[PDB]
């Protein structure tokens, strides 16, 4: 048999498999907005 | 705005609280309630505190406005349900900006209990649901 190195370590690296991943944005589960009908004290629907 | 009006019992529409300074909200409860002032002003200065950049004294001074639903108001219980739906929404909102020390339930309990009294008078508000 061949005396293979135990490849317990990454030096290639997997960075081709890594930066291909586009990373989710899940900071706030309702998508980063406070959902409120009271804090719209203002409205652009008025003129103009 | 930066100073709206707080009506008196006798010779009303005379006194003002300028909101550029920050008074403590508990003495505001006093100076409102020795004057038997209408519940609408409690919402108005709550909005003043919120536009002053406050989310916590804003939401706790209104807890003192939960006592005076119809105190001398001649059926401003519509005004009390408007008061209480603000706490029923902003307790659960301030629970989402929770800190390292309290629990989410440390505000969700107060949100859920006060919502029960919010549904005692009025059902299926645009904010109840």
């Amino acid at each position: 048999t061949y005396p293979f190195d135990q490849n317990r370590f990454v030096q290639y690296k997997a960075t081709s498999l890594e930066k291909q991943h586009k990373h989710d944005l899940l900071t706030e589960p309702d998508l980063g907005v406070t959902i409120d009908l009271i804090n719209p004290d203002t409205y652009r629907i008025d003129p103009n | 705005r930066g100073s709206i009006e707080i009506p008196l019992r006798d010779t009303d529409e005379v006194i003002e609280l300028d909101f550029d300074q920050l008074p403590e909200g508990d003495e505001v409860i006093s100076i409102l309630k020795q004057e038997h002032t209408q519940l609408h002003i409690w919402i108005a200065l709550a909005l003043e505190y919120y536009k002053q950049g406050k989310t916590e004294e804003f939401v706790k001074l209104l807890e003192a406005a939960r006592i005076d639903g119809n105190l001398d108001y001649r059926d401003h219980e519509k005004d009390q349900m408007t008061c209480l739906d603000t706490l029923a929404a902003y307790y659960v909102q301030q629970a989402r900006k929770e800190k390292n020390k309290d629990n989410k339930k440390d505000l969700i309990t107060q949100a859920t209990l006060l919502y029960t009294m919010a549904d005692k008078i009025i059902m299926y508000d645009q904010n109840h649901l």
